[PDB]
RNA sequence: GGUGAAAUUCUUGGAUUUAUUGAAGACUAACUACUGCGAAAGCAUUUGCCAAGGACGUUUUCAUUAAUCAAGAACGAAAGUUAGGGGAUCGAAGAUGAUCAGAUACCGUCGUAGUCUUAACCAUAAACUAUGCCGACUAGGGAUCGGGUGGUGUUUUUUUAAUGACCCACUCGGCACCUUACGAGAAAUCAAAGUCUUUGGGUUCUGGGGGGAGUAUGGUCGCAAGGCUGAAACUUAAAGGAAUUG
RNA sequence: AAAAUG
């Protein structure tokens, strides 16, 4: 039977998406398909922001920070569990957590 | 059972006339020997430094600058402008989902002889009331806004030298400017020139170079 | 654009259609304008253009060649040079420049 | 067998056969 | 009043980079990697791998001179990753502590404007 | 006669007698009868003007051009042909172009060329398709045609004469160093066999 | 009535060189004898003389063309790129 | 370097790494969405030109010109074919390193055709919403895209105003969504898959247990690969759909 | 990392 009411994709009124490569095996996705997570990490989180803090020549640097927007086909998230198998009544829940 | 660092010695890198500071740092080259000139060996380089450590301004944390030696000048690299470029974080930072993003470059000549590509880039943003959450702009604003920012580029190269143009980025008047001119469109929050690349110098004029 | 007003003038108005009709128009002076085909050789167009000049005579450059001012003027054959005798009911005269 | 790789099997066997047909006159 | 250098940290995965050079990055001083720290062909991407390269790359350092370094790091970038090693952070951390002031830190993984198709075919590499 | 592209007879005014002076060039397409051609260092970027290689920007596509300046014309001058303009180095004034078999040379500045492409392309896209077309076609350029394959003849006639069977013997790839007499078949050869993937190393 | 299904021009060499050789012959031959528009003329009546050569019966001016078209494609994009240079060039 | 671990491989002729350049082809990240356009396949850098299109607005125009459609046409992803160009990347085949009991598989390194483009063929996809098209009606709700109307509206300057952006209210058209389903359904689920034994708005196509079989044959299209059309003998009590508990 | 058959 039809598992997702939509589908397991977000593609209504389109036809053809272009697609994405895998971040973690390179598998191709359709880019609306791909779960798409964003990653705002600081350079230097590392138990060391007071290590280069204090190795900093300037005062109050406020070191940046690496943005990545990882796309990870469906086998990928699943296992490396950015999204896990829910119950059916919870899959119908597009609020992150 | 070389040490190659016996037979090296040390430059002072100068390179504004304009930006705030003389000094930016220390080079190192082989010395000077029969075939192989040190002066040589220098006078290509660039060095990419930030425009705080330039200005002594942490509000110019990013915009990295570009800097190609010139001439040696008696152990002090004199070097010009070469480029200019935002940081990767913060262009990442400025990127954001919910709003149109509007790029825009122009290839443009400086009064005297530089020719340079300007990208400038600008996103669309929310009123203070606005209850709407994307703040999309319908790619007439976005063609209109481009229009408006590649006229201002181009405006502002072909009336000033590259030192002018230097000194015009560094307080980013620019951005001022766009935003005057396109504030009737779309609001526009973070208007930036966040790119100068030179393409093409031209013929030396040691007299120009020597202002500093 | 000018093949209303051209189409106007063969429907209501007076025309001559070729060089030697034009030629005899312009020596007795009843061309009111001239339309010239792009593809007209230049030398005729030169003569054109003198006589004109001489008879104080408008001289409109069509942008298409013979087979498009023969299909502009409504005819079935190329036509490289027009001559307007009377507008009729036509603002050819004064809508242009 | 996957329905594929049955339909290339067969499609195989018929350009065997048309092969065979051909050469036989 | 300090001499600054670049750290150029390139921390892919199966190996870290600790590439110091001068401010024009023509001339280097004591590029050492994890691969030469260890001896075991899986561990030379190892965050103990990048601190003793880190840590030898500033000894040299300043042994050569080079008080303070501006900050480079990279992942392997184009269309591979995109994400940092295991052995940056530690590298970096290890810079930070061998005595080495640190300036300006910049992530310079090379970012395509999707070009250059990935590697791996359409199915992806299958494990 | 012997010749693909059509030639162009463009007739001059003699600068330092009365007289016209008639001139045959390879006609470019485009080029028709009764049309101005310019040559010279002041001339426009028109098909069919003669300019100077420096004076032409980058990208610009010329034919019959000078190998050194005056030479009248050496290189894209088969039908079809066109040599493409890819850089100026102003010091040392020199072109730097790519002929019609891929190569990249370097030319001097003051060197001339046609603007265009040599008219008659795609004249080799049409099968012969007879032997007569093809003895008609070499009829009026030399005797080269037919050819008997060495293989068919006799040891005293070719080195690949002779054997029981007909065949090279030997490797056919010759050494550029071989003398006269030896050099049949495939002279200093890099490589062999069917060309696949990429040409052009670099 | 139509005397041939697909060989058309290529009718005359009967069985022989091969179907494919004789398409592509084909091709060409109807380029090469096709009567084309006269740019200066405004009439269709430029016919190929020798290959390369194309005359228009009137106005009798021949412009200098493909071996079997009056204009290669790769000729016009020449022209449209000299056409490009030039403006460029002069502004 | 690569991997889970390795090895193939490159490397003191200086590999990898760093900087400065150049060339080539491909692609068009981030912005990018339960967002837009298109008949579908599809379409994502700027600018110019060329024609086209929906919706909206209309106290314009014609006046039934329409809906759906055997036959017949146009387009039709990818792969593949032909012939030029191009050939960076990845990469059917192929070669190799490993793993293995074997491993001409997964994994690693290369690498031909291909991938790109022009001129033509091919006409097929889980070409999918597995839901023909046109029309009417039957719940509740909030968003959003395009157009329009209104406001004692907010913000922006040009000098009155004004558009621009935003807010509020409505409206037409659209991609959808949420709740509940009176109703439907075997159920999953469905605002259509409802208005069906209280069975008829119009119309096109298709199916009739599972195999044999989309096979054989014939015809037709195609360069070929193949496309379209398409049985029978024989065999069989199940195959299958949805859901339940283990 | 490997894990086939009843
Ligand atoms: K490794
Ligand atoms: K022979
Ligand atoms: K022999
Ligand atoms: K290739
Ligand atoms: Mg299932
Ligand atoms: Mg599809
Ligand atoms: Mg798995
Ligand atoms: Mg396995
Ligand atoms: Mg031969
Ligand atoms: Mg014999
Ligand atoms: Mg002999
Ligand atoms: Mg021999
Ligand atoms: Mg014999
Ligand atoms: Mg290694
Ligand atoms: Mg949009
Ligand atoms: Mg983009
Ligand atoms: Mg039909
Ligand atoms: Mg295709
Ligand atoms: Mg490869
Ligand atoms: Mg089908
Ligand atoms: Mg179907
Ligand atoms: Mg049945
Ligand atoms: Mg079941
Ligand atoms: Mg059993
Ligand atoms: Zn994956
Ligand atoms: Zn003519």
């Amino acid at each position: 039977p039809k598992k997702r009411a939509s589908n397991g994709r977000n593609k209504k009124g389109r036809g053809h998406v272009k697609p994405v490569r895998c971040v973690n095996c390179s598998k191709s996705i359709p880019k609306d398909k791909a779960i798409k997570r964003m990653a705002i990490r600081n350079i230097v989180e590392a138990a060391a922001v007071r290590d280069l803090s204090e190795a900093s020549v300037y005062p109050e640097y406020a070191l940046p920070k690496t943005y990545n927007k990882l796309h990870y086909c469906v086998s990928c998230a699943i296992h490396a569990r950015i999204v896990r198998v829910r119950s059916r009544e919870d899959r119908k829940n597009r609020a992150p957590p | 059972v070389v040490d190659p660092f016996t037979r090296k010695e040390w430059f002072d890198i100068k390179a504004p006339s304009t930006f705030e500071n003389r000094n930016v740092g220390k080079t190192l080259v082989n010395k000077s020997t029969g075939l192989k000139s040190a002066s040589d060996a220098l006078k290509g380089r660039v060095v990419e430094v930030c425009l705080a450590d330039l200005q002594g301004s942490e509000d110019h944390s990013f915009r990295k600058i570009k800097l190609r030696v010139d001439e040696v000048q008696g152990k002090n690299l004199l070097t010009n402008f070469h480029g200019m470029d935002f940081t990767t974080d913060k262009l990442r930072s400025m990127v954001r989902k919910w709003q149109t993003l509007i790029e825009a470059n122009v290839t443009v000549k400086t009064s005297d002889d530089y020719v340079l590509r300007i990208f400038a880039i600008a996103f669309t943003r929310k009123q203070a009331n606005q209850v709407k959450r994307h703040s999309y702009a319908q790619s007439s604003h976005i063609r209109a806004i481009r229009k408006v920012i590649s006229e201002i580029l181009t405006k502002e190269v072909q009336g000033s030298t590259l030192a002018q143009l230097t000194s015009k980025l560094i307080p980013e008047v620019i951005n001022k400017e766009i935003e005057n001119a396109t504030k009737d469109i779309f609001p526009l929050q973070n208007i930036h020139v966040r790119k100068v690349k030179l393409l093409k110098q031209p013929k030396f004029d040691v007299g120009a170079l020597m202002a500093l | 654009s000018i093949n209303q007003k051209l189409a106007l003038v063969i429907k209501s108005g007076k025309y001559t259609l070729g060089y030697k009709s034009t030629v005899k128009s312009l020596r007795q002076g009843k061309s009111k304008l001239i339309i010239i085909a792009a593809n007209t050789p230049v030398l005729r167009k030169s003569e054109l253009e003198y006589y004109a000049m001489l008879s104080k005579t408008k001289v409109y450059y069509f942008q298409g060649g013979n087979n498009e001012l023969g299909t502009a003027v409504g005819k079935l054959f190329r036509v490289g040079v027009v001559s307007i005798l009377e507008a009729g009911d036509s603002d050819i005269l004064t809508t242009l420049a | 067998m996957r329905a594929k790789w049955r339909k290339k099997r067969t499609r195989r066997l018929k350009r065997k056969r048309r092969k065979v047909r051909a050469r036989s006159k | 009043s300090q001499v600054f250098g670049v750290a150029r940290i390139y921390a892919s995965f199966n190996d870290t980079f600790v590439h110091v050079t001068d401010l024009s990055g023509k001339e280097t001083i004591a590029r050492v990697t994890g691969g030469m720290k260890v001896k075991a062909d899986r561990d030379e991407s190892s965050p103990y791998a990048a601190m003793l390269a880190a840590q030898d790359v500033a000894a040299k350092c300043k042994e050569v001179g080079i008080t303070a370094v501006h900050v480079k790091i990279r992942a392997t970038g184009g269309t591979r990753t995109k994400t940092p090693g295991p052995g940056g952070q530690a590298a970096l951390r290890a810079l930070a502590r061998s005595g080495l002031r640190i300036g300006r830190i910049e992530d310079v993984t090379p970012v395509p404007s999707d070009s250059t198709r990935k590697k791996g075919g359409r199915r992806g590499r299958r494990l | 006669s012997g010749r693909g592209a059509p030639l162009a007879k463009v007739v001059f005014r003699d600068p330092y007698k009365y007289r016209l002076r008639e001139e045959i060039f390879i006609a470019n397409e485009g080029v028709h009868t009764g049309q101005f051609i310019y040559a010279g260092k002041k001339a426009s970027l028109n098909v069919g003007n003669v300019l100077p290689l420096g004076s032409v920007p980058e990208g610009t596509i010329v034919s019959n051009v000078e190998e050194k300046p005056g030479d009248r014309g050496a290189l894209a001058r088969a039908s079809g042909n066109y040599v493409i303009i890819i850089g100026h180095n102003p010091d040392e004034n020199k072109t730097r172009v790519r002929l019609p078999s891929g190569a990249k040379k370097v030319i001097s500045s003051d060197a001339r060329g046609v603007i265009g492409v040599i008219a008659g392309g795609g004249r080799v896209d049409k099968p012969l398709l007879k032997a007569g077309r093809a003895f008609h076609k070499y009829r009026l350029k030399r005797n080269s045609w037919p050819k008997t394959r060495g293989v068919a003849m006799n040891p005293v006639d070719h080195p690949h004469g002779g054997g029981n069977h007909q065949h090279i013997g030997k490797a056919s790839t010759i050494s550029r160093g071989a003398v006269s007499g030896q050099k049949a078949g495939l002279i200093a050869a890099r490589r062999t066999g069917l060309l696949r993937g990429s040409q052009k190393t670099q | 009535a139509k005397r041939t299904k697909k060989v058309g021009i290529t009718g005359k060499y009967g069985v022989r060189y091969g179907s494919s050789l004789r398409r592509q012959v084909k091709k060409l031959e109807i380029q090469q004898h096709a009567r084309y528009d006269c740019s200066f003329c405004g009439k269709k009546t430029v016919k190929r003389g020798a290959a390369g050569i194309w005359t228009c019966s009137c106005c009798k001016k021949t412009v200098a063309g493909g071996a079997y078209t009056v204009s290669t494609a790769a000729a016009a994009t020449v022209r449209s790129t000299i056409r490009r240079l030039r403006e460029m060039v002069e502004a």
